């Protein structure tokens, strides 16, 4: 909760993209999701 | 602007003749390439 | 196939197991739509320039052009009065472009010094009365009158910019008059300290068969595009296509994207939309009012997965950051590759 | 008349002098622009159009140079001020403009007129084609005309107790004329100072004429004393403009809710 102020976005499926991540994405600036997930890290 | 006439590709293409539009586009290409190389260098030095 | 693409991008005939980035996919436009304002009247050019004796060299007249359809092929084909050296305009693309607040002017000069007094360069008349910016958007046209428009009887006709103390303020005439001012106070009555009238010295006779020719000049001003355009080129307009990656040409703003309805609270004066990153995400119709959204069609990266060339040639392809339903393989009508 | 001079005074401008500088719509963005604007907390003259000497006409139409911009405002209870004549020397030899509110049209007449020493109008129409057009008597040559709905949409027919807060900025540059107007109701009857509050001056209409103007003149409507020509009370504000750098904050509605300069 403390760090979730800034994040990758938690969504990368483009379905909600029609407003900050999309602006960069439309200029061909993508973010690749990490290999390991939070569930695995917590495990 | 990078010393160009316009930052819009369509504008700089339709508003200019070929023999000058080439160097016009070249200047912007060089500027954006400099921006990209600077950015990737910063990415490496941060990954350090 | 993906194996060939991976081999080409890896510069080898053998590929080990792993995942590799090869290229990106994008959706090509399926058509093009043009939305342009409708203007009925034709723009007056011959009746506004090709006419009787033009305005004075010192006091040049300015004619305004607005709310019209302007064609330039007529002037291209119309007789002598050649030149038409556009400083920052492609001479063949004027008809395609739709202009803003075109201003016409009337010039008269001797003709022997037209090259030096040409716009963008310093000259006698240029340093006397009329100054032009470093690069004005308009074009300069010299009307080389050969025989009929050259006066053979009147010794004065239109005066000449004989003298001026210094260059005037930008875009101003030369209504300045009266007598020359000598070094030791201004002279009085010519005989005092050689007063010289700064004008009236045009003085071309019919026997002056080697001295220049009338070189009437017209200069225009356009290319603002911030306000809605007034003088628009003679190009057709077609019906708009919504919800498709189409080539739109809204009032000259050519581009490709998916047009959708917009909920933007456009104020009545506001015309163009934008975003954080200097991108026009919205547009107003140059036809029946409709605020429209702008969004480029889908694209993304392509990753190739192989278990090793020796092991097998079977490969798998991952499409990066795109929903499966929107971009399947059965949409290979305008997709890349 | 043999009216005497009056000493002009100044008052604080507070946060005023904000108009939309660009046509492009944007929302929820903090854009910074460099343009001519009123510096915050600047001196503004606040000439009071009161019945001079309890019924003597005053010369409260000073020949104010235009310079680069104006911030004409009004805290009038009713409609008393009409006329924004511009001119290099205010004669028949100089092209001049005027903004009248005759009937329900603006009549943007771009011509040369001979102007009287004290041009004024009548708020009430004359009985039986009124003689109000005494501000000028002769017109020589004409270039541009524009007739449309009046620039004042404020009506006092509802009731009293509320004065007007008409605001205007006249900006001329490179052969163009842009007008920005905005009206609000006023709560306090005190006219000494403008209320402290942000306001956006939306553009109304762009005039393209490129006349050279070096002075500004205003006109008043004094139908009759009901000796001389006089009417009720009025007040207007005059403020100049200079280039500055400002930061604008567009809201979710896409409107500028506040602005911050960069040199105060
Ligand atoms: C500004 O107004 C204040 C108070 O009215 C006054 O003291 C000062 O002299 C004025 N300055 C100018 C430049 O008008
Ligand atoms: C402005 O935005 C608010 C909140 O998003 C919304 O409720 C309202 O309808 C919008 N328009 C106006 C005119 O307030």
């Amino acid at each position: 909760n403390k760090v979730t102020l800034a994040d990758a976005g938690f969504i990368k499926q483009y379905g909600d993209c029609l407003d900050l991540i999309c602006a960069q994405k439309f200029k061909g600036l993508t973010v690749l999701p990490p290999l390991l997930t939070d569930e695995m890290i917590a495990q | 602007k990078f010393g160009a006439i316009s930052s819009v590709l369509n504008d700089i293409f339709s508003r200019l003749d070929p023999p000058e539009a080439e160097v016009q586009i070249d200047r912007l290409i060089t500027g954006r390439l400099q921006s990209l190389q600077t950015y990737v260098t910063q990415q490496l030095i941060r990954a350090a | 196939d993906p194996l060939s693409e991976t081999k080409c991008t890896l510069k080898s005939f053998t590929v080990e197991k792993g995942i590799y980035q090869t290229s990106n996919f994008r959706v090509q436009p399926t058509e093009s739509i043009v939305r342009f304002p409708n203007i009925t009247n034709l723009c007056p050019f011959d009746e506004v320039f090709n006419a009787t004796r033009f305005a004075s060299v010192y006091a040049w007249n300015r004619k305004r052009i607005s709310n019209c359809v302007a064609d330039y092929s007529v002037l291209y084909n119309l007789a002598p009065f050649f030149t038409f050296k556009c400083y920052g305009v492609s001479p063949t693309k004027l008809n395609d472009l739709c202009f803003t607040n075109v201003y016409a002017d009337s010039f008269v000069i001797r003709g022997d010094e037209v090259r030096q007094i040409a716009p963008g360069q310093t000259g006698n008349i240029a340093d006397y009365n009329y100054k032009l910016p470093d690069d004005f958007t308009g074009c300069v046209i010299a009307w080389n009158s050969n025989k009929l428009d050259s006066k053979v009887s009147g010794n004065y006709n239109y005066l000449y910019r004989l003298f001026r103390k210094s260059n005037l303020k930008p875009f101003e005439r030369d209504i300045s008059t009266e007598i020359y001012q000598a070094g030791n106070k201004p002279c009085n009555g010519v005989a005092g300290f050689n007063c010289y009238f700064p004008l009236k010295s045009y003085s071309f006779r019919p026997t002056y068969g080697v001295g220049h020719q009338p070189y009437r000049v017209v200069v225009l001003s356009f290319e603002l595009l911030h306000a809605p355009a007034t003088v628009c080129g003679p190009k057709k307009s077609t019906n708009l296509v919504k919800n498709k990656c189409v080539n739109f040409n809204f009032n000259g703003l050519k581009g490709t994207g998916v047009l959708t309805e917009s909920n933007k609270k456009f104020l009545p004066f506001q015309q163009f939309g934008r975003d954080i990153a200097d991108t026009t995400d919205a547009v107003r119709d140059p036809q029946t009012l409709e605020i429209l959204d702008i969004t480029p069609c889908s694209f993304g990266g392509v990753s190739v997965i192989t278990p090793g060339t020796n092991t097998s040639n079977q490969v798998a392809v991952l499409y990066q950051g795109v929903n499966c339903t929107e971009v399947p393989v059965a949409i290979h009508a305008d997709q890349l590759t | 008349t043999t009216r005497t001079q009056l000493p002009p005074a100044y008052t604080n401008s507070f946060t005023r002098g904000v108009y939309y500088p660009d046509k492009v719509f944007r929302s929820s963005v903090l854009h910074s622009t460099q343009d001519l604007f009123l510096p915050f907390f600047s001196n503004v003259t606040w000439f009071h159009v009161i019945s001079g000497t309890n019924g003597t006409k005053r010369f409260d139409n000073p020949v104010l140079p235009f310079n680069d911009g104006v911030y004409f405002a009004s805290i009038e209870k009713s409609n008393i001020i009409r006329g924004w004549i511009f001119g290099t020397t205010l004669d028949s030899k100089t092209q001049s403009l005027l903004i009248v509110n005759n009937a329900t049209n603006v009549v943007i007449k771009v011509c040369e007129f001979q102007f009287c020493n004290d041009p004024f109008l009548d708020h009430k129409n004359n009985k039986s084609m009124e003689s109000e057009f005494r501000v000028y008597s002769s017109a020589n040559n004409c270039t541009f005309e524009y007739v449309s709905q009046p620039f004042l949409m404020d009506l006092e027919g509802k009731q009293g107790n509320f004065k007007n807060l008409r605001e205007f900025v006249f900006k001329n540059i490179d052969g163009y004329f842009k007008i920005y107007s905005k009206h609000t109701p006023i709560i306090v009857r005190e006219p000494e100072d403008l209320p402290q509050g942000f306001s956006a001056l939306e553009p109304l209409v762009d005039l393209p004429i490129g006349i050279n103007i070096t002075r500004f003149q205003t006109l008043l409507a004094l139908h009759r004393s009901y000796s001389g020509w006089t009417a009720g009370a009025a007040a207007y504000y005059v403020g100049y403009l200079q280039p500055r750098t400002f930061l604008l904050k567009y809201n979710e509605n896409g409107t500028i809710t506040d602005a911050v300069d960069c040199a105060l």
